[PDB]
RNA sequence: CGAUGAUUUUUGCCCUGCACAUUUUAGAUGGAUACGAAUAAGACUUUUUAGUCGCUGGACCAUAGCAGGCUGGCAACGGUGCGCUUAGCGGAAAGGCUUUGUGCGCUUGCCGGCGGAUAGCAAUGUCAACAUGCGCGGGGAUAAAUCCUUUGCAUACGACUUAG
RNA sequence: ACCGAACGUGAAGUUAAAGUGCCGGAAUGCACGCUCAUCAGACACCACAAAAGGUGUUAGUUCAUCUAAAUGAACUAGCCCUGAAAAUGGAUGGCGCUCA
RNA sequence: CAUCGGUUUGGAGCGGCAGGAUAAUGGCGGAGGAAUGUGGCACGGCUUCUGCUGUGUGUUAUAGCCUCUGACGAUACUGCCA
């Protein structure tokens, strides 16, 4: 609910056109986004149905001129893009100005793989959907349409996974002697005094 | 909280041929009482050839419930109008009082059988007291020796918009 | 109301749209699919057309009528000298396609590809790599890391290299210069080679 | 063996020990149904209410039959001193410090931020001579 | 309805043992090992002894609860295929042109391959399943043996070999060569 | 210190408005950290001021000002309605603006 | 969108240390505070048996001093800013993450001494990053394109391929 | 042309009909159920659908057989599926939404 | 900034009074009853009765529950307060 400089999504288990509702808002109220690992999206439904409808948009294009048509856009940010940009008044310089405050990435580019990524719960699938409901990872659909750099996206992810790890095992380390420090100190006058604080 | 249930006591007004008209009286689930007394006389124009402006309300009374925190089993007897014609039907209900078995009641046959308000009519609400009267496995499988469940699945509500740690379900 | 006969397309819509090439050498849109197991080799060359002629063979297809038969066939000379190859640049996976990350030039650039650079050749000073020149003159050292990074990021590996055109009859100086793909072995195979 | 991890949740089953408005602790009675139980405690009024509006703790109250009524649960929750049990918990401490957290004044939230510097030159003094 | 509780018992017998753990069930016996991945089920699992398992759908709908005895088939079928083993029977049918069947190796894989069905040129080969065996019977002429732990691969592989041999353009009434399964059971009956 | 902020952070939501038609002389408010009727009456009659740069100094200074208070609450997730001496102009959709703490009841 | 070559002998151009000044801002005003995965699950302990934890970030870090001045002492050998220097890692858009030694400060860990007034009972009561320009210092480098003529792999004209 | 309401120029308050995930002011508000569709559905006038089918699922009605562990028949009516074919690409207003 | 007058939206507002089945409950006291039958007891397949467990019996026992009722005391809801 705060006022953050930048607010960084982390786009594994969200519902499309939930975190695209909240983005919209965010962004018209001067809010900064950025969301990343955007192949990790999720839209309810079974993948059948939801590919039937990617096809039925390909299939709308300008008769006289294709060029002219409607661009569909197969990147799964690119997709999310579409949802966010159908809930902005994009035609409009406010508009524009909501939309330059957004930005959607495929993995987790630099760099923003050091930087926290935050959740949000009103669009998670796992808390949204009923446990039995059948979804789709939009990384597959965006494959499945001419996407191209699915596996490239997951080699890059692997390794920053490794790097990330290592980074993750050194906090930890440093957190438990931390620990074991503060433990070394307690029942002092100031941690008596703290305690009584509430802290 | 929805429903009341009121005892309507009402008569014919009194004549020459019949100075002491006999008194009748319905149990009525309503919202307040100008509603009470409404179904009161629409039921009597029914039941008997009785009209509301040669007659009067005698008396209008709230019946509470008498174990209000005491559960219990109701069967409830029904009519009812579908799209296609008028039907009889029996269901079963827990709760601590009358009002809410019947307020279920309504929520259930809007939902299943698309049943407004204005298409039920309550026969009979029986506070079932044997378990044996239990005749529907949809409340009688609450009425087993040291049921226990679990509830899988917890969703937290939060109050933030964005939360900075992954989220869990257990519980 | 419908065509009152049905007849084919006039031309092909995959050709589209019929205007003017970007430019006069042609393009390699894709090269072939990189097999580590094979011997490194290039997989592109240069050269110029110089004309058609007439040929006589034996034809060898068992069940044809021509099997074992003199057949005339038309055919195309195409004026190939060596090429020179100049450098080398690598190419590193990006979820955006393929990104050039370096490129490594040789000391040493004949005038014919130093023309490549230059729109009025007669009016310049000639400069073109001339600094570059001094970066193996020190020790190399530069140069050596530059290939060390192909090395260690590229996952596609092209070198430069450049036609000998005044070994043919045209009467252009500038030499053609192109990126052929190398392909077979692994990266470091690959800048080896290069 | 075998060896096969089972589920730890926590039933819903009467002597369960429950947080209401975040507030009060409570024992489910009886079981009205899948979604609603009837619950009583000392601190509370008898009721009927839905498992969504309250929260079930580790705790339970033993061998409290089934449909007991308020003078029974109150007599079977002293006896087990259920409220101990509860403020033990590291729930009940978090709770409470944050309780306490939100009455302090502004001088006490000033003590606070000397204190933790006195307290952050010690941690740093032990944690290099670790 | 959503029915408070079901339950299903596994039996486990004397040489084997069920590790289960996030919906991953492990079934080690003398035969050897198999594992399945249920985690597109929502089922809980309860050790009951080192002879039983409860396997449990809280508050299941009757689609649900209809997934519950298919878990306890599927990790019985586990169970008794590292026991017992899987063996499915097939036989040759055809009315004139014999059909050669032999097991090879092409780039290190195992195929089965059919030549002469039906008097066709073409030569079917289909892939033999990791952890199954064929094997032509040499007491039983004209029989094709299929063999292994996991009935899944077992069956779907026979299946394969049956649906490569169909008929076209012909009545099949008529024409009733093939590749049939004649026997379903276990190795070690 | 480091921070010396005596005001609570705001944001310029929007006019007062319909569908089709909007309000200039009212303007709609986000109070940071509130989220409810509840807390946002705290900040009933506060006065607000949207502080911006210009290009042209006056008495030395390209700071300037625009004052107003909050007067009412808007909806029910905490946000609330306020009155400027002029209208925020709508290229400030988005905008921070600065709820004082006076005039003061603590 | 990227790689790469060359970038004016003009007082024009590049890089870099300052100092002063002007414009700009879709909108600084302590800190964008880095595992991954599952969710009918995770974690820790003993052990694979049982216990315990979460049930929100109202957290964490930072946070006292003329918008933070001047000076003294005690305890510690710590914390922290800037500055040269050292080693490694990072190519997805690396432009960042660490790390060696070393000089100048500060320390509110504890205790003192001195200063603030009158902006008048409020008035943003002016403290930011980014850009550019001008003054000094330090270094450094020393081109091309078009017209024109020419060509015909090109061409309505532009354009294009060539040569000078 | 329907619903609401009829109009001098303004301030403040409250509403009607209509709404409150985003486009858009107002809840991803509280609650009981139902529904999963390889043409779901989505708000009066109004921008259509029938006869007829389903062992999809839900609730009911009336009979019958069972320890001399529940099952068998017929039927009722909810949502869903089939019946349901047109010409530029395209419209629950759009995005999108599945314990909605 | 203070106070006043007019209009108006609020608070976790606080308090007094009235009505009703002179609330119904609950708590306490008395009588009656049964089961999703506690203790006890008996029969068991499994636990070295290491919540073992299941089934029977019968009516507070080493838990309790339900019905009716007697005298006190509240609360909810509705309304009033010049
Ligand atoms: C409850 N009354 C229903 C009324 O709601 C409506 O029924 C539709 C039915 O026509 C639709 O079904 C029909 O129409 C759809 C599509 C063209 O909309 C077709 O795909 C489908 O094949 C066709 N049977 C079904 N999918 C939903 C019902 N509510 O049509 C009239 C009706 C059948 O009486």
């Amino acid at each position: 609910s705060s006022f953050e400089k930048v607010v960084v999504i982390d786009g594994k288990g969200h519902l499309l056109g939930r975190l695209a509702s909240i983005v919209s808002k965010q962004i018209l109220n001067g809010q900064k986004v950025v969301v990343v690992r955007c192949e990790e999206l999720n839209i309810s439904g079974e993948f059948f149905r939801n590919k039937l409808k990617y096809h039925d948009y390909l299939r709308k294009a300008t008769r006289y001129n294709k060029k002219k048509g409607p661009f569909h856009f197969r990147a799964p940010s690119r997709i999310l893009y579409k949802a966010i940009r159908g809930m902005i008044p994009h035609k409009t310089a406010r508009g524009k100005a909501a939309l330059e405050r957004l930005k959607v990435f495929e993995g987790v580019p630099p760099p923003y793989d050091k930087k926290k990524r935050v959740v949000v719960p009103q669009a998670l699938r796992v808390l949204r959907l009923k446990p039995g409901r059948k979804y789709t990872t939009v990384g597959k659909l965006s494959s499945a349409v001419g996407w191209k750099y699915e596996s490239v996206v997951e080699k890059l992810e692997e390794k920053r996974k490794v790097q990330s790890a290592e980074y993750y095992a050194k906090k930890k380390a440093l957190t438990k002697k931390l620990n074991a420090a503060k433990a070394s100190t307690a029942e002092s006058e100031a941690a008596q005094k703290l305690a009584a604080f509430g802290y | 909280s929805r429903l009341n249930e009121y005892q309507v006591i009402g008569r014919n007004l009194p004549t020459e041929s019949v100075p002491e008209p006999k008194l009748f009286r319905m149990r009525i689930f309503a919202p307040n009482t100008v509603v009470a007394k409404s179904r009161y006389w629409y039921f009597l124009q029914k039941l008997h050839k009785v009209k509301k402006a040669s007659g009067e309300i005698v008396s209008v009374n709230i019946i509470s419930e008498a174990k209000p925190t005491k559960v219990k089993t109701f069967g409830i007897w029904l009519r009812y109008e579908s799209r296609s014609g008028i039907h009889n039907m029996y269901k079963e209900y827990r709760d601590v009082t009358r009002v809410g078995a019947v307020e279920t009641m309504y929520q259930d046959l809007a939902a299943r059988h698309r049943a407004r308000f204005r298409s039920i009519h309550i026969l009979k609400v029986v506070e079932l007291e044997k378990t044996d009267d239990v005749k529907r496995q949809y409340v009688k499988q609450f009425l087993t020796k040291d049921l226990k469940f679990p509830l899988p699945h917890r969703v937290q509500k939060s109050k933030k918009l964005f939360q900075a740690t992954a989220p869990t379900t257990f519980y | 109301s419908h065509r009152k006969y049905e007849a084919p397309r006039h031309g092909s819509l995959g050709f589209l749209p019929r205007k003017r090439a970007a430019k006069q050498r042609g393009r390699v849109k894709s090269f072939p699919k990189d097999v580590k197991s094979k011997p490194v080799a290039l997989t592109a060359f240069l050269g110029y057309k110089a004309g058609m002629t007439t040929i006589v063979r034996d034809l060898d297809r068992p069940g044809s009528k021509m099997h074992k038969r003199e057949v005339v066939e038309a055919a195309t000379v195409v004026d190939t000298p060596p090429m020179v190859v100049v450098g080398v640049v690598g190419y590193v996976e990006t979820p955006r396609g393929l990104r050039s990350l370096t490129t490594v030039w040789a000391e040493h650039l004949s005038e014919e590809v130093r023309r490549r650079f230059y729109k009025n050749w007669y009016k310049s000073k000639k400069k073109a790599f001339t600094k570059y020149s001094g970066k193996y003159a020190t020790d190399a050292k530069q140069v050596e890391t530059e290939l060390a990074r192909i090395k260690k990021y590229a996952s596609v590996v092209r070198v430069l290299a450049h036609t000998q055109i005044k070994k043919t009859p045209l009467s252009q100086k500038k030499a053609h210069l192109a990126e052929i793909q190398i392909n077979g072995g692994s990266v470091s195979d690959k800048v080896d080679w290069a | 063996s075998s060896t096969v991890k089972a589920a730890n949740w926590r039933f819903v089953e009467v002597g369960r020990v429950v947080l209401v408005d975040n507030k009060e602790l409570a024992t489910i009675v009886e079981i009205i149904d899948q979604k609603r139980v009837l619950i009583d405690g000392p601190k509370i009024q008898r009721q009927a209410i839905a498992l969504a509006k309250i929260v079930l703790t580790p705790i339970v109250l033993p061998n409290l039959p089934r449909g007991s009524r308020t003078a029974t649960v109150t007599k079977k929750w002293a006896a087990a001193d259920i409220d101990a049990k509860w403020a033990a918990s590291g729930w009940a401490k978090k709770l409470a410090n944050k309780e306490r957290r939100s009455q302090l004044s502004d001088f006490e939230r000033f003590q606070v931020m000397v204190l933790k510097k006195q307290r952050r030159f010690a941690t740093k003094k032990a944690l290099v001579k670790a | 309805m959503k029915y408070i509780q079901t339950d299903q018992i596994l039996d486990i017998p004397e040489g084997v043992t069920v590790d289960i753990k996030a919906r991953v069930v492990k079934v080690t016996g003398p035969r050897g090992e198999l594992t399945k991945d249920l985690k597109h089920i929502d089922v809980t699992f309860n050790k009951i002894n080192n002879r039983a398992i409860k396997i449990t759908v809280h508050n299941g709908d009757r689609k649900h609860v209809a997934a519950l005895r298919t878990v306890k088939s599927l990790i019985a079928n586990l169970i008794t295929g590292v026991t017992k083993g899987y063996k499915y029977k097939m036989r040759f049918v055809y009315a004139h042109f014999p059909i050669n069947v032999n097991i090879i190796k092409k780039d290190g894989q195992d195929y089965v391959e059919i030549r002469n069905f039906l008097g066709e040129k073409r030569v079917r080969e289909v892939k033999i399943h990791e952890g199954v065996t064929m094997e032509i019977s040499s007491t039983q002429k004209d029989e094709l043996i299929v063999s292994g732990n996991s009935l899944e691969a077992v069956s779907q592989n026979a299946a394969d070999i049956q649906q490569i041999c169909r008929v076209r353009n012909k009545d099949i009434r008529k024409f009733l060569d093939g590749i049939y399964v004649s026997e379903r059971g276990t190795i070690v009956e | 210190a480091e921070s010396h902020r005596l005001y609570v952070k705001g944001k310029h939501i929007s006019y007062q408005r319909s569908k089709s038609v909007t309000n200039p002389n009212v303007s709609l408010i986000q109070i940071e950290g509130v989220a409810s009727p509840k807390d946002a009456k705290f900040y009933l009659g506060k006065r607000i001021a949207y502080v911006y740069r210009a290009p042209k100094e006056i008495r030395g200074s390209k700071i300037r000002v625009i004052w107003g208070k909050v007067t009412r609450t808007h909806g029910n997730n905490g946000l609330v309605r306020a009155n400027f001496k002029k209208n925020l102009p709508p290229k400030t959709f988005g905008a921070s603006v600065r709820i004082m703490l006076y005039p003061s009841n603590i």
